[PDB]
């Protein structure tokens, strides 16, 4: 968030506003609450995959049916290591505080990629819905509040 | 090992080594009454067995559809056949058990080895007890059934039936 | 050709008397017999309860049914123990066990359906996995029903059970037609995605999941090649007489 | 699972044996019929939706009922109908498995073993698939000595329903 | 100098839905995709300032520097103002009115 | 039991889609080699009893302590143990090259080959380096020709070769 | 084809280049060829839409299932009207030529109308597919040919 | 071998001289027999890297005892990930024809390595030693000397 | 978690209190869990016991020195028992909930012991520690902290 103010400010010949250094502290202020949500979306990182792999293939089972992508044990494995990513790049939006460094890595070409790999998007976004609902229940009120900012983000890029 | 009400308060009160209480008595008298009712009401398990096997199966594979789709280990056709024999002989326990009386003549034929064996051979164990739910929502609206019965209170014997379904539910997921 | 190994057997409960007659429970099972025949309900039990040792139930279908081995029973022309040869040495039961096991575990689960005793100790499944090599599946099936053990258990013309399972699970039961390590093969544990989020976290996938490099990739091979060093030299240092030690030429 | 290739083995398997001229002179028979086999398995791939929809068109010709009567097994509503060409289209499959393999085991094993069982329990009866199965080997087009290598498949998956 | 949608698909749908009716022309939208954040992402963030002068001479004008009074003039310009007042400079000129 | 032909069945039956048409052009070589295919299996039967005493001869002469007192082809009884399967070996190498792929040979040959053989006591790694010697005289018989049409079986000779490799990897 | 080369040379300050006026007198030309496609597409188009439902529905039994969009009467019923209006957009591409009148109309915003309604769009191209198989079966080989192009285009575009 | 005649005829002005045209023309002969000696190494590899442990560990046991670098069962594990990867570079050098691309990335720098990673290097050349010997087992007699080669080629230069 | 729960509330003259008998509910709760985690522990027994005992004489070479105590095959798998046993009594402790098993069994006159032994006890507790890692390593991530914590008990308790 430092860098979207410093961008921000870069791109107009004046400094920083004291406004934005007023946001700066602020999260500065709540980067601990932030370091403790990463750290508890980390180390549970087998849980989330595993119930967001349940959620996601009771809700869509074309990608169980052969004529869909994540058939097979190859496949699948593929598909829960790609839950597996975007959980990450949550974790790196959770701490960097704003969704550049995640949108940098999972967002920006996300749809052509996944047109011609074959698989829908729609499954990959209800996927990191599955992974929302299950932090959700993870976390306490006010962490999966600020959990389901980056994962709501997910979400909508992905459709 | 083939146990039952009438033989089970006798088998504990061996291990004490004293007489019958009158109160294990009015206890089993309780039950003469409750025979009557309960003969009645698995008569009417057995008469719609094959209609319940069926009509679980018409939501044990549609709600999980990759089963018999190619891949699933419900797909070829000895296979989905495996199944129906191996679901009817879930009723063909319950209904020995509801008969008896007690669960102690269900747990060593389909609780005792079958968690074993199911993952021996891949099946998932899981989506069984989706659809043994699934029978129990048929087997107690059949049993609770308000026509050609002289109305009795059944409550208390219906809890025991929707139980045996649960105990078969949870030594297989 | 040979002669078998001499194996040991492990205690059971079937090497033991289980004296009289009037005393046991009604778990043991219904002892069906052809020459008790006087109805055509016990001449159709016995073919099905036959049917049920050697297919364990769901599978005697339709098609598996042999219909003229049946056809012969009514008859009687062929002994009870003739007719679980006809069932035994079929490829309608080739396809189903036979092939899909092992010669180390068929000797395990053809001892359950048609001695109907579980194997001792892998020392016996070890004996009569040479016995399958060297004269065929069917040369050891023929082994089975004419040894001394056979005949005197349940004799020529009595359908087989398990033998004295007081407190033991069923043996088509706890015994399927094929076990774990050959799941993958007759199974579809590959295309099913319930075993695939077991095996993700699995210790084997995280072997195969280490890029080309680390030496836990040649962790196995470290156990399997052995050669211990031998430990430092128990004589003292200080007496060595390092001045006298030399030698000349 | 069945195979003249196969049944070469099990048979020499069961004796102890080696394989002997006799097991090694059943597999070069296999050959010559191959080579004519796999021209039916492509008369069929290629031809395979049209057969299907002409099958399943086909059956509701001589059975009008099973469009018009409301039931689970029958086919008048559209899921059946969905229902329709996966079963059809099941049958077509099979028969072109136990063509590339030249013998019934493909057929034995996917298709025909307790079959018997399923149609009892769903109330299918075996005489829609054998009406769909005489259209399919009357309209597959294919001629010669591979227009007799479907042909006895087809027949063959007709006896095992009745 | 390479279509951002097609190809990464992400761009402004913002300007779009004026451009298409009629609410500002195209001397108006060039300058108002110029100075934005998606064209300072990949034009004015990587490069130093006399680089991205020459850039923005060829993305605009579309011709490269003529003279070292123009990049002195522009240089001030960019220097005193931003990349905004650098836009502004260049959308309104004579060179890209006529 | 699986074959080439059963097998681009079995994972064709798994994706459900009908066989494809390069695959048929597959099948359609499989074919087209199964002659030279034939020649090769007849030879090796036809001098299967000669191939294992040879192997003997060497088998038990780079080892010797393996006869001499104490080891574990010492006893009559013994050697004639690891001649009724050195010849086992050969019976399951030519059903694997009769059906053109090793899943025969997985099932009931090596499925549970090294566990028998640290319960036995004998050295599993000691068959390993004889079932190479049998290797190199089996392909130096099934390559040479004699009284043959000239042909060309290159192909079949390195994969004749890499079901004796998979039998010797999963008893070492 | 002729307002494709019109703007095509009115970008350019020049006239129309004479091979853009080969090809429109190729074009005009082939136009009574493309008129009988046209016609013989629009008197037979029930049974293309019957067809095109039968092999999708046999394809694809997620819309029948519950849970899909294309569940019950009145559902199924604007799906094969989805169908009816490809199949007539495919009529309009055949007589003019070139994918512009087509593309204008069904093409150029479907991707978020679809995902806005809740369909999949995989399905809809698998019901053009139908409908090029069905069309291929109903005319001859250059003519199956010539419309499959245009039936290609719209598979190609809903993907 | 091709990059030796050329650097050594680029060094000098001239051309490349007809006697070096020779050789290549004769190693481009042996190709093929290099080429089976390769894949007769490639596909046997876990074979030699346990004959070559064996025979190492069974002559030099220091690497088994707690003094040495091998001690346990990571520091083995990485002993035979070294042999496996000279078995490779080994690979590399027969199908070359000549022994520039395995010292380039085997040989060049390894005395300071194995010195500042604590492991002597006479065992190494005893390993590869062992290696010589498994593939010479191997293989034949005309395809182990020439196997035997390469390997005398890393024995000597571990030396 | 019932004997110690039963001594606390017996040295007072009262029952079991409501908090006591949550804390029991919930160690029921749990117990299938941990009955898991014994289940992994047991069944990894050699391994496990073999990696601790290397990676103590990787960090302590001098109990396998010529002057230290586990110096000989017969001290070193002796070594490898006290390992093993002491893996042993941590899957008591985890089975139980308590520490008394761990602590009745082999904490309780141990530094005695290993005085009298001549052994060093910091050594055992490094093994101990070492065990701790590797069940680390092996099970699932907050269920490995339950075992090395108890793995930490062991550890604090040694020293
Ligand atoms: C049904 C919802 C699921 C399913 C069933 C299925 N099971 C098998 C194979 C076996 N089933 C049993 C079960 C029992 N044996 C017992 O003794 C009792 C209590 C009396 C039970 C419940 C056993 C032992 C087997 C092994 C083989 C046998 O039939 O004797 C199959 C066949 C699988 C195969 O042949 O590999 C099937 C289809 N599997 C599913 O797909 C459903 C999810
Ligand atoms: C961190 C940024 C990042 C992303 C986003 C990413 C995606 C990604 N997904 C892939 C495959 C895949 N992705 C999926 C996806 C899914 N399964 C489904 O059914 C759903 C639609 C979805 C997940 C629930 C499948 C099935 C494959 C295998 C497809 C194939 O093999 O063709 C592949 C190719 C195989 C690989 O190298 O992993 C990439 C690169 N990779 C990245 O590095
Ligand atoms: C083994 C063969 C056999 C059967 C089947 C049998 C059943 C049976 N059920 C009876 C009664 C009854 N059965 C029921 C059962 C029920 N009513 C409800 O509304 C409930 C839903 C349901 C229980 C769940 C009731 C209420 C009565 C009233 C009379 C009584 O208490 O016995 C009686 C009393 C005598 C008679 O009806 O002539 C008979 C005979 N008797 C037999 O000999
Ligand atoms: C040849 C080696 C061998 C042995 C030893 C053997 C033992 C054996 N003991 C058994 C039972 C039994 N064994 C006992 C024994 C005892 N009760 C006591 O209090 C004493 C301490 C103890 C005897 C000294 C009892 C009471 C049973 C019956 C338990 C039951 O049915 O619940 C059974 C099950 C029933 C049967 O006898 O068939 C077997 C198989 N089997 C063998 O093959
Ligand atoms: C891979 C080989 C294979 C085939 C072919 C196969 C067919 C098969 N079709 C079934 C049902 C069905 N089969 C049909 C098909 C038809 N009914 C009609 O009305 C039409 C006349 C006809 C189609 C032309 C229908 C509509 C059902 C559902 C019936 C019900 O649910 O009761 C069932 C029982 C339930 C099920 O799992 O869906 C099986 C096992 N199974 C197999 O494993
Ligand atoms: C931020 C405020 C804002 C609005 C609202 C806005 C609207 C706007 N709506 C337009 C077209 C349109 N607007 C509508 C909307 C509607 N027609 C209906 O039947 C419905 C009643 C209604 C939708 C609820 C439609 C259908 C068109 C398409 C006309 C066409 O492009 O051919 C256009 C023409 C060019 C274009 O979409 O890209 C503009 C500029 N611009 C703005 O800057
Ligand atoms: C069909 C696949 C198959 C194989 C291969 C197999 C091997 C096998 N070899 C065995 C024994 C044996 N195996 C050997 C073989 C050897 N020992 C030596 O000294 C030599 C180094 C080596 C031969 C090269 C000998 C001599 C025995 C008898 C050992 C004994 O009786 O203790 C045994 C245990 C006893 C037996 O029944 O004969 C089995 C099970 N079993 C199988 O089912
Ligand atoms: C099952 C009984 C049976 C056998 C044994 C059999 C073999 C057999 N091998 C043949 C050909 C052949 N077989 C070979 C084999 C080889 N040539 C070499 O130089 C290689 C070393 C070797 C392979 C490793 C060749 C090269 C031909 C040439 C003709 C052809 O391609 O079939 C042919 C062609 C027809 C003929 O020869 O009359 C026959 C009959 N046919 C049978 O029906
Ligand atoms: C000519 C240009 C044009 C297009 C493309 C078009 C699409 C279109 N599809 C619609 C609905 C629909 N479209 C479908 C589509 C399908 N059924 C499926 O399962 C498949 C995914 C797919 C066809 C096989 C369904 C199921 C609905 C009803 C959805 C609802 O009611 O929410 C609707 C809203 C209802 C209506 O007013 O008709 C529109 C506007 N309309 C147009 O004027
Ligand atoms: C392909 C070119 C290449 C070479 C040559 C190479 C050597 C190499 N050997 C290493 C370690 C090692 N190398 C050995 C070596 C041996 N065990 C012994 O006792 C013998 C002396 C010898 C082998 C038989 C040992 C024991 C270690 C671990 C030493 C340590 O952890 O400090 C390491 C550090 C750990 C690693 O990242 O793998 C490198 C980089 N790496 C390369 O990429
Ligand atoms: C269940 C609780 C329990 C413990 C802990 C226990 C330890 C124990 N350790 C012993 C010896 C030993 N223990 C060690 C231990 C070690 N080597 C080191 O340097 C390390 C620090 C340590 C490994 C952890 C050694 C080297 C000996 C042999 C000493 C001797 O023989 O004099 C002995 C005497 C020989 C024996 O009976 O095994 C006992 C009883 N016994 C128990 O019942």
């Amino acid at each position: 968030i430092v860098t979207k103010s410093i961008v921000n400010a870069d791109a107009e010949a004046r400094y920083l506003s004291p406004g934005e250094l007023d946001r700066i502290k602020s999260f500065v202020a709540g980067g601990q609450q932030r370091l403790r949500i990463a750290q508890a979306l980390t180390d549970n990182r087998e849980r989330l995959v595993k119930q967001a792999g349940d959620q996601l293939f009771q809700k869509r089972p074309d990608v169980v049916s052969p004529g869909g992508n994540a058939y097979g044990q190859e496949m699948t494995a593929t598909c829960l290591r790609d839950l597996d990513y975007y959980l990450r790049l949550v974790t790196y939006g959770i701490v960097a505080g704003d969704v550049t460094p995640i949108e940098e890595i999972g967002v920006i070409g996300v749809r052509e990629m996944y047109k011609s790999l074959g698989t829908p998007i729609e499954a990959v976004g209800e996927g990191v819905r599955a992974l929302k609902n299950a932090a959700s229940t993870l976390l306490s009120a006010e962490d999966a509040a600020e959990a389901g900012s980056y994962f709501d983000y997910v979400v909508g890029a992905l459709q | 090992m083939t146990l039952d009400v009438f033989t089970k308060v006798v088998s504990q009160a061996d291990s004490r080594g004293e007489f019958l209480s009158n109160e294990q008595l009015d206890a089993l008298a309780n039950v003469v009454k409750e025979g009557n009712k309960r003969l009645d009401v698995v008569n009417r398990i057995t008469s719609n067995a094959s209609a319940i096997v069926t009509n679980a199966a018409r939501a044990l594979f549609e709600e999980q559809p990759q089963l018999i789709a190619p891949g699933g280990n419900a797909y070829t056709n000895r296979r989905m056949a495996a199944c129906l024999r191996d679901m009817e002989i879930i009723l063909r326990y319950v209904t020995y058990a509801i008969l008896a009386g007690d669960a102690s003549v269900l747990d060593d034929r389909c609780l005792n080895g079958l968690r074993e064996t199911y993952q021996a051979l891949g099946t998932p164990g899981s989506s069984v007890a989706v659809g043994v739910q699934k029978m129990k929502d048929a087997a107690v609206g059949i049993a609770n059934d308000p026509n050609g019965i002289t109305k009795g209170d059944c409550s208390q014997l219906i809890s025991e039936v929707a139980s045996y379904f649960d105990r078969a539910a949870a030594a297989v997921g | 050709a040979l002669p078998l190994l001499q194996y040991k057997p492990s205690s059971q409960n079937h090497r033991v008397t289980s004296f009289g007659a009037a005393d046991q429970n009604e778990d043991t099972p219904y002892i069906y017999r052809i020459e008790d025949v006087s109805s055509y309900t016990d001449i159709q039990n016995i073919i099905w309860a036959s049917y049920r040792q050697v297919f364990s139930e769901h599978e005697i279908l339709k098609f598996n049914r042999q219909k003229t081995l049946e056809s012969q029973v009514k008859n009687g022309s062929i002994s009870v123990r003739d007719f679980i040869r006809g069932l035994a040495k079929s490829e309608a039961f080739y396809r189903l066990v036979v092939s899909v096991n092992n010669n180390y575990r068929l000797v395990d689960i053809t001892l359950k359906r048609l001695l109907g005793r579980s194997s001792y100790n892998k020392d016996e499944q070890i004996a009569w996995s040479i016995v399958i090599g060297t004269k065929g599946f069917s040369g050891f099936v023929d082994a089975l029903i004419d040894s001394e053990e056979y005949t005197k258990n349940f004799g020529e013309n009595i359908v087989p059970y398990q033998r004295k399972r007081m407190e033991g699970r069923p043996h088509n039961l706890v015994t399927p037609r094929y076990g774990e390590d050959f799941q993958e093969k007759a199974g579809t544990v590959q295309t099913d995605w319930r075993f695939t989020l077991d095996k993700f976290y699995s210790r084997k996938s995280q072997e195969k999941q280490l890029r080309e490099g680390d030496p836990r990739k040649f962790a196995d091979l470290a156990a399997s090649v052995g050669n211990q060093g031998n430990y430092a030299q128990r004589i003292s240092a200080f007496d060595i007489d390092y001045l006298n030690a030399v030698p000349n030429r | 699972v069945k195979t003249p290739i196969t049944e070469a083995i099990a048979a020499a398997d069961t004796q102890g044996r080696f394989l002997g001229n006799t097991e090694l002179q059943s597999a070069r028979g296999r050959y010559e019929r191959a080579a004519a086999s796999l021209e039916a398995a492509r008369g069929l791939t290629s031809n395979a939706q049209r057969l299907i929809d002409g099958a399943t068109q086909a059956v509701y010709q001589k059975f009008p009922y099973t469009t018009q009567t409301p039931g689970p097994q029958f086919a008048a509503d559209s899921r059946g109908k969905s229902k329709c060409a996966r079963d059809v289209g099941h049958y077509l499959r099979i028969i072109t498995y136990s063509l590339v393999a030249g013998g019934t085991g493909p057929l034995d094993e996917y298709l025909i073993a307790g079959l018997a069982e399923i149609n009892s329990t769903f109330d299918l009866s075996p005489s829609w698939y054998v009406e769909a199965l005489k259209h399919i080997k009357a309209n597959h087009g294919l001629s010669g000595q591979a227009a007799n290598e479907a042909n006895t498949y087809i027949d063959y998956a007709i006896n095992a329903l009745s | 100098e390479r279509d951002i949608t097609r190809a990464y698909s992400l761009s402004i749908s913002d300007l779009e839905s004026k451009v298409k009716n009629g609410d500002i022309s195209m001397k108006e939208f060039v300058r108002r995709l110029a100075k934005s954040p998606l064209y300072q992402k990949q034009f004015y963030q990587p490069f130093i300032n006399s680089r991205v002068i020459e850039l923005a001479f060829r993305h605009i004008l579309g011709r490269g520097p003529s003279s070292r009074e123009e990049v002195q003039k522009y240089f001030s310009i960019i220097s005193n103002g931003g990349l905004p007042a650098l836009v502004d400079a260049l959308v309104d000129s004579a060179e890209y009115s006529d």
